[PDB]
């Protein structure tokens, strides 16, 4: 997900439910909070390619044809290129609608380098009166790569889980918050910085 | 990827025709019309070597270029057509008809069965259909077609691009005549390619539909050969079975290129040939001038 | 080239009603149009292909129509779970003409039963006071329709330091959730005695307070 | 003639395609049959008493 | 509907739910209280026509091909020709069953000329005792063209409407009767004579 303005990145399809060579394959991109945009398809023969009008040779598709993978190459990246890049299979060998969408890979262009997340235990103090309904949770801030995973005590109780979407501060880093409710217990991992800390049950 | 392979192959087939037509199109100039010149000029040095018929066909190609440009204004509509036969109207001027190859097969045999058979099966069937179309079309539009600048190719051969259904091609344009079959079988209805689009993979042909004219003061007499006996042997006179007489002038005729009906002999040109004076003197009445040949076959009239 | 004019960008409709989305293609695409459903934080879900054919397992209330340049998408008997962004795409492939584009998208939001919010507030931890930066979060649970959020320390309103993110509509009762967080340095957190967070739903308004000591 | 085509290719697909499509396909089949039959039974057949 | 024995009449199709030229089109006739009889069809090309064995050139079909209409011409009419003449579309371009039937046009051959209908207010007298259930209605007699329309106070209450079929008297004119029931109000129109009288509520 980390990349420098003007750098290069290579992605891969994560569908893995079929033989990749026998299907129509596009790469779909979606800027955060924006509409879906189609980048580039790849015919089953493997030489003929379709490209949108705006790429103009900036992106390129190929397949490993041995490991059953499909790649996308990027150059001269800018802030507009920050998006989630979806590998979409398209129902048939030829041009068609997509019925299988890959999980997607987050991509972030930024002058900053990966920052380890700051985890805070937010909780109503012990001094206030405890009601029958209690609400607890964790808080994560101070991290630069967008993707976060918020699990809770290894996820054995997810009935009251309520994770919130991330938001940027003015300096470019993100912060989220998660709350729970149980009768009168938190692990957050950030893979890009490889931090998986969990304390203060 | 079947359509891409087919497009590549069809471009390989079509590019020589386009270049051959462009040789005359690029070297034909329409000067501003006036009283001094009443036609267009052909660049003889640029053409280099050409027969008379080829130059006249280049003139015909120029005269076609006007309606060809009018038709090509509807290029976006031509690509969008999904029916075997379609009619194009925009201002009720020169209604353009479009025939599409294999479109009836796509609509009646592959789209209806797309549910019933696998996608790979359908793809293989489509590729097979396109390849068979190329195998049958190659005999007429392949390297065998050396001079595309010619209006001498019959419409039946031209129709191989449309599966040889020249009846649909002719009835769509609205041709109708008592001698429709006589014109067809005598190789008198011809077509000429006047435009080739390598990007859209379509062509425009100009159908030449003539009318039969009775050649005045001319008839064609037929003789029925019969074996006659002489010197204890059977013989057959080696004499023209078909004699052309026009203005009381006896000449041979190349009947083989003509359509023979019970009433008349229909030809797409004058197939008269000269006759030696001895044959003409025998037909005149000097029977010692006609040769004969021994009959050894058990079956002879 | 090929472009897709999809109207409208967003639309509001009550539960049980019908909503109509329209997609316009620059060129004829001959019934080669698809419709997708996408919920926030999720991959798209195929709804309709070939303008009319419904994808397997898709409810019949989604109805597609159209041919050539104009196409429509109609959702009858609207449910809470239907709230999502809806896209259309052309996969036109005659063989010689290539037309591929995505629609701009339409955000649909379904009006559920109006429900008042339950406001909460949170105190900063001890390690939070370190480095001189502190986040106090105020959250609103199970609410509809949209609410305004305001903060007030010692009788003063603040225009900076606040960031709020709202969850997608709950698929059962069409209810939003909020997480408004306020940040300032530790020196100004210690100087002020109490902070209050006010949530406003039209005429209704809910407030929440907390001491400086303990919570 | 063409009865096998009527029975196996047009009547089975009458549900699947429009009436105008079926009519055009039928007309095309008849016209192709005439184009192929004309070479033998057209004016080329001068003496049917043979 | 009015026509003289030996006269001529021209009718028109009132389907108007499609392009008339693209469909198989017959004219079906039905004498009053008799079976349906097929008169004549018209192919989509517009020249070839089908005729029953009994017409023998007495009837003729054509289409306006511009106003999207289809006509039927009649000559040497007799008493047997009195019928309702239905324009029936036939499901397809070629020969087929009919799935759309036109409303039909009444046709009456007769020496008589159009006669204005005689409208009577029949009603149980005011002298008799009024019960909770009351029955009211109108009566129409003395009219020569068959078609009648019986509406009631512009048709705002049609729950108890009970119109009766017409019948001929010996002299050739018709008469019908209509009754209603309401808790303790009539307009009859006859278009051929252009009478639309409504009184005595
Ligand atoms: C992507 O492009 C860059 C520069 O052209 C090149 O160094 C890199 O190997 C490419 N990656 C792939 C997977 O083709
Ligand atoms: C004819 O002219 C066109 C346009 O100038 C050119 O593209 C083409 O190559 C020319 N063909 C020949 C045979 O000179
Ligand atoms: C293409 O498919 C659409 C929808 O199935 C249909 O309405 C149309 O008639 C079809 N066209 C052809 C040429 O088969
Ligand atoms: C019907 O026939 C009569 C007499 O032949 C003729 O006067 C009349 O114009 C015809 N009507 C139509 C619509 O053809």
């Amino acid at each position: 997900g980390l990349v420098k303005p003007g750098g290069t990145l290579t992605l891969t399809c994560k569908a893995s439910g079929f033989t990749l060579s026998s299907y129509w394959m596009c790469w779909v991109r979606q800027a955060p909070g924006k509409g879906l945009e189609l980048i580039a398809c790849l015919y089953t023969n493997g030489a003929t390619t379709w490209y949108a009008s705006w790429v103009n040779g900036r992106f390129a598709i190929s397949r490993s044809t041995s490991r059953n993978t499909v790649d996308l190459n990027m150059t001269s990246l800018t802030a507009a290129d920050t998006a989630t890049y979806f590998c979409a299979r398209g129902s048939g060998s030829g041009w068609s609608w997509f019925n299988i969408w890959g999980p997607g890979t987050l991509v972030t262009v930024s002058s900053g380098q990966p920052k380890a997340p700051s985890v805070f235990p937010l909780a109503p103090c012990c001094g206030d009166t405890p009601s029958s309904t209690v609400t607890l949770g964790c808080l994560v801030k101070g991290y630069l790569p967008e993707p976060v995973t918020v699990t809770w005590n290894s996820g054995t109780l997810t009935n009251g889980v309520r994770t919130f979407p991330s938001v940027r501060q003015s300096s470019g880093l993100y912060s989220l918050s998660s709350v729970v409710s149980v009768t009168s217990t938190c692990n957050v991992a950030h893979p890009a910085t490889n931090t998986k800390v969990d304390k203060t049950v | 990827s079947v359509m891409e392979n087919y497009k590549t192959r069809l471009n390989g087939i079509l590019t020589p025709i386009k270049g051959a037509l462009e040789i005359y199109k690029n070297n034909t100039h329409d000067l501003v019309g006036d009283v001094r010149l009443a036609g267009v000029i052909m660049a003889g040095v640029a053409i280099g070597i050409a027969t008379a018929a080829q130059i006249t066909a280049g003139v015909a190609l120029y005269e076609a270029m006007k309606n060809a440009d009018n038709i090509n204004k509807l290029k976006s509509s031509i690509e969008s057509t999904n029916e075997a036969v379609v009619k194009l109207q925009e201002t009720a001027e020169k209604t353009v008809y479009v025939l599409t190859a294999l479109q009836d097969y796509i609509n009646t045999n592959l789209v209806p069965t797309i549910d019933k058979i696998s996608c790979k099966q359908t793809e293989l069937s489509l590729d097979l259909a396109l390849s068979k179309y190329l195998s049958d079309l190659l005999f007429v539009f392949g390297p065998n077609l050396q001079d595309p600048v010619s209006n001498s190719m019959t419409i039946q051969a031209i129709s191989q691009a449309f599966g040889g259904n020249y009846e649909t091609l002719l009835r769509t344009l609205g041709y109708a005549t008592e001698d429709f079959d006589d014109l067809l079988e005598s190789d008198s209805i011809t077509g000429q390619i006047i435009y080739v689009d390598l990007s859209s993979y379509y062509i425009i042909v100009r159908v030449y539909f003539p009318i039969l004219t009775e050649i005045q003061q001319a008839y064609i007499q037929e003789l029925l050969p019969v074996s006659f006996n002489n010197d204890n042997s059977e013989w057959i006179s080696i004499v023209p079975n078909f004699i052309l007489v026009r203005n009381t002038l006896i000449s041979n005729i190349e009947i083989g290129f003509c359509l023979i009906t019970k009433r008349s002999v229909i030809c797409n040109q004058d197939y008269a040939t000269p006759m030696t004076n001895n044959m003409r003197e025998c037909l005149t009445g000097s029977t010692e001038k006609c040769p004969r040949e021994l009959v050894v076959s058990s079956h002879v009239p | 080239t090929g472009v897709m004019t999809q109207t409208p960008a967003s639309v509001e409709a009550a539960v049980g009603g019908t909503v109509t989305i329209k997609c316009q293609a620059s060129q004829n695409i001959i019934s080669s149009l698809a419709w997708y459903q996408q919920k926030p934080g999720q991959r798209p879900k195929l709804l309709i292909y070939y303008a009319s054919t419904l994808a397997s397992g898709v409810p019949s209330r989604f109805k597609g129509s159209g041919s050539g340049t104009q196409f429509t998408l109609t959702i009858s008997d609207l449910e809470c779970a239907d709230a999502a962004t809806y896209y259309c795409q052309s996969y036109y492939y005659s063989g010689i003409t290539y037309g591929n584009a995505f629609g701009g998208g339409t955000e649909v939001v379904v009006k559920g039963d109006p429900v008042a919010p339950t406001v909460l507030i949170f105190p900063p931890a001890a390690d939070q006071v370190a480095t001189g930066t502190v986040t106090i979060v105020c959250v609103a649970n199970k609410y509809f329709p949209d609410v305004t959020v305001t903060w007030e320390v010692d009788g003063t309103t603040q225009t900076t330091g606040i960031e709020n993110s709202k969850t997608p509509q709950n698929s059962a009762d069409c209810t939003y959730n909020l997480s408004s967080t306020l940040t300032l340095t530790s020196t100004q957190y210690n100087s002020h005695k109490e902070y209050t967070c006010k949530v406003t739903q039209g005429t209704t308004s809910v407030v929440q307070s907390f001491s400086r000591k303990n919570c």
